[PDB]
Order: structure tokens, then sequence, then C-alpha cells
């Protein structure tokens, strides 16, 4: 009905290796590493071809972010695992789960945030003195949407590409009902 | 009596215990913490406004006796006092008297300390400067 | 340290208002009475 | 030890 | 660079003036200071750096900067570094700086 | 904050923070939790009305105008300007505090009251740059931000509004 | 404590060469050479901190970055370096930076 | 005589109660003064802090927990394991509340 | 890197060596000859730490 498919900006994925790593050695022998114990208890590294950032902990846990697609995230995680293997630590690809999906879109018209906050008061939370965007907590699917006056919608919380599309399709009518002028 | 009180006795009362000084001694636990501080709060002059009322929404406006009587409001004015906040510090060498010195932190503003009821036809009331025509306009009996 | 909380104006305001509204000259009795307006001489 | 906070008149 | 030459002269003078006390502790003769000064100066002039009075992993002729950083930050593609009290060698030429700003883009 | 809103005397986040030393993140999180609890108990066991809305910028204007010492006529004109200011999409997204402050400043310069933006922003704790920027947006629609009755009676016309 | 990165510079490398040549000649003790290096760090730090006022800026594209043990390491490729005037084109500039706040 | 303010009452009261303006005073800012400073540390291997603790004990034989956290610059969670492994706390002795090396190794 | 990281058994103080020896002994199911201890710490000759352990 809407005719516009929201585009996924970010992908947060989690992977495990099952082996203990030496952060000092990884930092010294890695091209792009940032090991600051005072700052954080993990090594921050980044790769360019996928344009992604990975946080690697001493417990063998890796958190990949920045991927624009599920297969791109898979490729980035595989390359990270290969980099660690080349470093020498016993790292094997294991459970890779996407824990967060972020998407964006625009409805191409202004939206009455006060009207939405009054009509749908069980799901919306509008406090314009802190953030200039209404927060809508859709219950099914369980997702959080940020609605702005400029007609831009940000979706976050989905674990799969289906949930975010379903949420946008379910929120489009109530958004259209509250168009300014 | 009321005029004398408001004119002089308020300042006299505030000029008795104006200074309150709290001293935090060295509290010797390590050689890197041996400075002793002294915080002083002092009251200076006192200012009194004209009778005013603040509404529920937070808007304040001048109050007249007729409106006070009709609205069950207290005919009173606000009291303000200048407050000086000083802080001294000294090196607490063991077994010696201290020499408190200002640490270049001497803050100094008017602080609201309550509302003083105002006797009618007094120096601080609106009707003391009102003529017969002014009283008739203000709905007061000459 | 917040001066707005260090100094509570309600102390003075409520003390004076109570002592004047009621005749209890504290925090003697009958110090304050409702003015008689039955007649001018009264 | 002292009370680390006292009033001087 | 005149400033670089002056700083280098200051460094060598300070080193030779300060090492004397330690040398006397070791009981080495005075002429060793002259020998060290001469050899060091000859090395400096031999380098011909400036005019003088006398993959995913990590693997003179290479340009190199050695300094201290006061604060480094980045914004999603850009790195900004504030450096101070450093010395840089570029194309066999040596320079010294009290402060420096690095503004790079991480492609 | 919830009580102030429920009493139609709603205050602002900064105003409450001036007394209670709590940072914005914690304050907002706690406020949201409390609102959810109140809604849940209102359903299971009213609580909210039009006042429960967040912006409600109309309620702030009288108190800000009182702080600045402006007359009630200027206060009413500022209320009208703020009420009509929500029709502009370029300003409706701004904070209600900024909307009210900009409307008040516009009416101040409309009535030529000798109060500069440097003092308006100092008294209401708003950046002077922000005030003047908002004035720039509202100047392009000044015509819809002035009371027809006022401009017809002639207390002041559109002319008394300098534009950059 | 003072960092030893200055030993990698031209002056530090020349000093190391001279001290090692004298060590090979046998006229200087190795511990004495270590003492010389320790004093060299101090003198270099003090003179560089107190006797310089030039400012230079480098703009380019980062090729590799890293941080470890409070020691930043950057590699800027295809960069322009300006001092006080004249711009210098550099194909590859390596930067190693230690913390400004000396670690005691 | 007392001084009376002739300014508008609202203008005079703008600084009272819940005001938009935030206080800029620095008086009695003890919370800020002590909260600004904060530093943490990493779990260096026990094999080094253990010798460090032996030399510290040689320096002094009755050393408090706060002083130990300050000097060793270590978290209490990790510090307690080694401190219990090597030393013990005297609770009833005159030097109460002070960790001291166990007699097994002290009597040497 | 790990070979370099591994620290020489020559600790700063003898008490550390004794404590490590005691822990290593306690983590054994059966008594270990002096040969195992020598393989553990690189002190083949008679050591004051060994004497203190006795």
């Amino acid at each position: 009905t809407s005719g516009i498919v929201p585009t996924l900006q970010n992908i947060v994925a989690t992977v495990t290796l099952g082996c203990r790593l030496d952060l000092k050695t990884v930092a010294l022998h890695a091209r792009n590493a940032e090991y600051n114990p005072k700052r954080f208890a993990a090594v921050i590294m980044r790769i360019r071809e996928p344009k992604t950032t990975a946080l690697i902990f001493a417990s063998g846990k890796m958190v990949v972010t920045g991927a624009k697609s599920e297969d791109d995230s898979k490729l980035a995680s595989r390359k990270y695992a290969r980099i660690i293997q080349k470093i020498g630590f016993a790292a094997k690809f294991t459970d890779f789960k996407i824990q967060n999906i972020v998407g964006s879109c625009d409805v191409k018209f202004p939206i009455r945030l006060e009207g939405l906050a009054f009509s749908h008061g069980t799901f919306s939370s509008y406090e314009p003195e802190l953030f200039p965007g209404l927060i809508y907590r859709m219950v099914k699917p369980k997702i959080v949407l940020l609605i702005f006056v400029s007609g831009k919608i940000v979706l976050t919380g989905a674990k799969q590409r289906e949930e975010i599309y379903q949420a946008f399709e379910a929120i489009y009518p109530v958004l259209s009902e509250f168009r300014k002028m | 009596s009321f005029n004398q009180f408001v004119d002089y006795t308020l300042q006299d009362i505030i000029c008795e215990d104006s200074t309150l000084i709290l001293e935090q001694l060295a509290q010797h636990t390590t050689e890197s913490d041996n400075i002793s501080r002294k915080y002083e709060i002092s009251f200076g002059k006192i200012y009194v406004t004209k009778p005013m009322v603040n509404e529920s929404d937070g808007v304040t406006h001048a109050l007249y006796p007729q409106e006070a009587r009709l609205r069950n409001l207290t005919y009173s004015s606000g009291l303000f006092v200048d407050v000086k906040k000083r802080t001294y510090e000294a090196i607490d060498v063991p077994g010696r008297e201290l020499k408190y010195e200002l640490i270049a932190e001497e803050s100094e503003g008017k602080v609201f300390i309550g509302r003083l009821p105002i006797m009618l036809r007094s120096k601080n009331c609106y009707l003391s400067e009102a003529t017969e025509s002014d009283l008739y306009k203000l709905k007061e009996c000459p | 340290f917040n001066m707005k909380l260090a100094i509570n104006a309600k102390t003075i305001t409520s003390g004076l208002k109570y002592a004047l509204a009621t005749g209890n000259w504290g925090e003697r009795a009958g110090v304050s009475q409702v003015l008689n307006r039955y007649t001018y001489s009264s | 030890l002292r009370r680390k906070t006292r009033q001087l008149k | 660079n005149a400033e670089a030459s002056r700083v280098y002269e200051i460094i060598v003078e300070s080193v030779v003036n300060e090492v004397r006390e330690d040398f006397e502790n070791a009981g080495i003769d005075e002429q060793t200071l002259q020998d060290l000064k001469n050899i060091w100066q000859k090395k400096l002039t031999e380098t011909k750096v400036t005019t003088f009075s006398w993959d995913y992993l990590i693997s003179p002729d290479e340009n190199l900067m050695l300094c201290l950083y006061d604060k480094v930050t980045r914004t999603k593609a850009r790195w900004k570094c504030s450096l101070k009290d450093g010395v840089v060698t570029i194309n066999r030429n040596d320079y010294t700086f009290q402060k420096a700003q690095v503004e790079a883009e991480w492609v | 904050l919830i009580g102030c809103r429920r009493a139609e005397v709603a205050r602002t986040f900064k105003e409450i923070q001036s007394l209670i030393h709590v940072k914005t993140k914690e304050f907002g999180k706690t406020l949201n939790i409390m609102k959810n609890i109140l809604r849940g108990k209102s359903e299971d066991g009213k609580i909210d009305t039009d006042n429960m809305s967040g912006a409600q910028n109309l309620t702030y204007i009288p108190r800000f105008c009182s702080h600045l010492g402006l007359p009630m006529q200027v206060t009413t004109s500022a209320e009208y300007t703020a009420k009509k200011c929500k029709e502009i999409k370029e300003i409706a997204g701004k904070s209600p505090i900024t909307i009210a402050v900009v409307s008040i400043y516009l009416n101040i310069l409309l009535f030529q009251i000798p109060i500069t933006a440097a003092k308006v922003g100092q008294t209401l704790q708003v950046t002077e740059g922000t005030i003047k920027s908002g004035y720039k947006i509202l100047y392009e629609h000044r015509d819809k931000l002035v009371d027809p009755q006022l401009i017809a009676n002639g207390v002041v016309s559109l002319d008394n509004l300098p534009g950059v | 404590g003072y960092y030893e990165l200055y030993r990698r510079s031209t002056i530090g490398n020349s000093l190391v060469d001279a001290l090692d040549t004298l060590i090979s000649d046998g006229r200087i003790e190795a511990s004495l050479a270590m003492r010389v290096l320790e004093t060299f760090d101090k003198v270099v730090a003090e003179t560089l901190k107190d006797n310089t006022q030039s400012k230079l800026t480098v703009k380019g594209n980062l090729d590799t970055y890293g941080f470890c043990d409070d020691v930043w390491t950057f590699i800027v490729k295809n960069c322009q370096v300006t001092v006080e005037q004249s711009v210098i084109s550099v194909d590859k500039l390596r930067i190693v930076a230690c913390n400004s706040k000396k670690s005691e | 005589r007392i001084t009376t303010l002739d300014e508008t009452v609202g203008v005079t009261m703008s600084h009272t109660g819940m005001s938009m303006r935030s206080d800029n005073s620095n008086f009695l800012k003890v919370g800020r003064e002590k909260a600004k400073s904060n530093i943490k540390s990493i779990r260096m291997p026990k094999k080094e802090i253990l010798d460090y603790l032996f030399k510290l004990f040689d320096e002094y034989d009755y050393w408090s927990l706060k002083g130990l956290k300050e000097r060793t610059r270590q978290p209490e969670a990790h510090l307690k394991e080694c401190l219990d492994k090597v030393a013990t706390l005297v609770k009833k002795g005159p030097y109460a509340f002070k960790y001291t090396l166990r007699p097994e190794y002290k009597k040497l | 890197a790990l070979q370099a990281n591994q620290t020489d058994i020559s600790k700063s103080h003898d008490s550390s060596k004794l404590l490590w020896a005691t822990e290593y002994i306690q983590k054994k199911g059966k008594p270990v000859l002096v040969n195992e201890l020598l393989d553990y710490l690189s002190m083949k000759k008679d050591d004051k730490v060994i004497e203190l352990l006795k």
C-alpha cells in the first residue's frame, strides 16, 4: 500500500569463537586495533571492504556492526575470523546471530506528533523538551519507531528483515491518518 | 510601630546572626590531603518589595487590599537579602595555628526569605500614597 | 550545594501567617482578633 | 577524631 | 631549517655538558668528551639532513614523525589529532614543531 | 513534574532541575516509567487528559512574560502567536520552550518594548543565537503571526518588526 | 619517566651509532652508554618542550591506525605538510605519538 | 531606612523558586570537586603484584584496605583473592581492621 | 609472543617462589619427587626456597 520499502541502515551481529584471546598480542599484531583498558575491556578493530567495526573480547566473543546486509555481515564476520586465524589464535566460525536491525524511510509528508500522542497514548511517548521525535513502541512485532515532524521514520529492534517491513506496513495507516493540513 | 519595625528592626534582627561559618579541618589521612577549609555565609542589606501575589501558574503581580479581601489572599510583600558566600583555606601544618586565606572564591545576589504581611495605610502599602480620588478608584473607603 | 534548598522561605512566610491568622503567638493566645466592622466606632 | 564539621561562632 | 639546526646544536651541547658528571663518576678521561662530540657532529653532517654550524596485518629513506599527542578524536570518517613538541623527518629534511594539527580522512 | 502537569500548572524540565539535582537521562527514564505505571493502574484498577501532552507550550508563555515584566496585552498577543506558530512545519519541530520564547520575542519587538534578545535569553535561559534564528524563520510568516483585531485597531502594524 | 621514542630519530640514531662504535672500540662501558641514553631522553624532552615555537599541519588520507600502551600510530598516505609557508608532498608519512601527560 | 525595590514584582521574583536560569555559583561544590576525579586499573597478573605486595609488606607490616587499594591501584575483587592467599586480617588484635601477612610466611 | 610473555621463574622475592611451589604441590594427586619441582622452577642447585618449603 505504501509503495516504499524502508532501507536497512545498520546491522548488529554477535559471534563466538570458543577460545581465549590475548588482547595485547592482537593489538600489537593487528593493522587496525585500539586496546585501551582504561577506556574499554576489548579490542576495537575495523575493516574497509565491508566498512564494518568489530569489538573483540578476551573471552572469544565478537560483536560486528556497520553491515548493510545480512550476507554482507556474514562476509565481514568471516573475514574477521580469518584475520584472527591468520594472527594465529584458534578461531572457528560458530553461532552468528543478528541481534538488532535498524532501518530508515520517509513518508513524504508532515505528521502531527501531538495528534498521534493523544490518539495512541498506550504506545507513544512524546516529550519534545528532550528529543524532537515521538517514540512509538509497537507491540507486535516488538519494535521501536522514531517519528519526526519532517516525515522521517526510523525503525529499530527487529531481528529479521521481515519484522521491520511488517512494522512499517502496520504503522503506515495511522501515520497517514495524522497528516498536517 | 509597624513602620518603625519594617524600617529598622528587620535589618537589626538580620544583623545579629548574619555570619555562619563551618570549618572543615585537615582530617589527616595522607600527606596529599592536609588543607583545611572554612565556608562562610553572611547576610547584608535587606530589601522589601511592594505587596505582590503569585498565582498557581507562576505569574506574579501587584496585589491590592480589595483583591486580597475578595480572593482570600494574604496582603504581604517579599523580603530579599544580599548574601555573600566566602571560602578560605589554609595549610594545616601539625602543631601550629592556622592562617586562613581567601581562595579567590567570593560569590555575591538577592535571596528570597519569605513574605512579610503589610499593615494597611503603612509606608509599604499602596494606599499610603493614594489620595481621596485614588482611594475611590481603588474601591477603598477614605 | 543549592541555595534554593538551603534557604526555605516558607519558614518565615508560614510562621508569620500562622501567628497572625491564629492568636497563638508561637511557631500567649488571642493576640490577633478579627477586626470588628459592625460600626465605625466599634 | 573530630566531627570533621563544626560551627564556629 | 635554521630553527632545526639551532635546536640540534642545543641538544648536542646539553648532552655533552650534562654527561660530564657521569663520566667523571666512571673515571673516563676528558678527551673522551671531545671524541664523542667530534664523532656525533661528523655523523650529523654525514646524514646531510640540514645545515649545521660545524594487507590486514602489520609487517633515513622513510619519512617519520615522532611527537606527543594532546587529544585525538574522530567523526565516522575523519581523524583529528593535536600534537605538540615533536620532530619530523620528510624527504631527508628535519623540522621541529611546538604544536601540530593532523586532519586525515580514513577511507 | 507529573503533579504539575496534572494541576494545569505544568513546569519545565530545566525549571524542576533547578531545584532537584538530577540529570536529564535519569529524569526522562523515570518519568516514562512513572507514566507507564500510571497508565497500567488506570486500566487495571481517570489519570490523563489533553494536559498530559508533552509540548503544551501555551501554558509556559504567561510565566515567561511575567518574568520579563511584559503587560497582559503583550502576553495575550504572544499566546496567539505561539498558537498559530504550530502551522509552520519549519518551526513545529522545535522545542516548545524555543517556540514560546521566539513568539514572546516577536511580540516584544512588535510592541517596541526596550528589552533586547541578550536579556530575554539570559532571563529565560535560552541562547540568543537560537532566539534570533527562530525569529528569522517566523519573519517569513509574520503576517499569520499577528492578531487581526490588533492590527485592525492599530495598536501596532506589521511595520514595527525589523527583519534581517 | 620519559619515553625512549626519541632514539628512533636522526639524532637518536646517530647517538646510538656513535656509542655503539665506541663500545666496539672498548673505550666506553655499556652501562655508561645506558646512562647516556637515559640523560638523552631528559635533555631532548626539556629542550623540545621549552625551545620551539614552529607549528606545522599535515592533511592526507589515513592508511593504517593503531593504539596500544598509550602509544598512537598513524600512517597517512598522499599528504601535504605545511610548516609555519612551503608545502611538501609526502607519499607515506608514519606518525608515532606518546601521551602528552607523562606517566610519572 | 530599609530599601524598597521599585521594579516590577514579576521581574524581582524571576530569580525565585523554580526558575529557568541555572545557578552559576561554585560555592560548596564538594560533590563536583570529588566526583570529577576518577581513575581505574586493570588486572595485572598475580605473579607480579604478589612480589610487589611482599616488598610493600617488608616496608610496613600492618597495612589497611583503603591504603592497599590506593597503593596497588587494583580492584578490590581481584586484590582480595591474593591478599587472602598470602596474608590474613587481624580482627581481634590491637591492630584491628588491618590486613597482615600470615604467620606461616611472616615467621621467616 | 607467548614465549616472550612467559616470565622467568626468577621472581623478585623468594616468598613468591615458595607460594607458587606450594600451590603446584597442592594441585597434584600424588606426591611429586624433587625432579618434578626442579622441572617446574629452573633452580637445579639447593635453593633457600626449597629449604623454606621443608
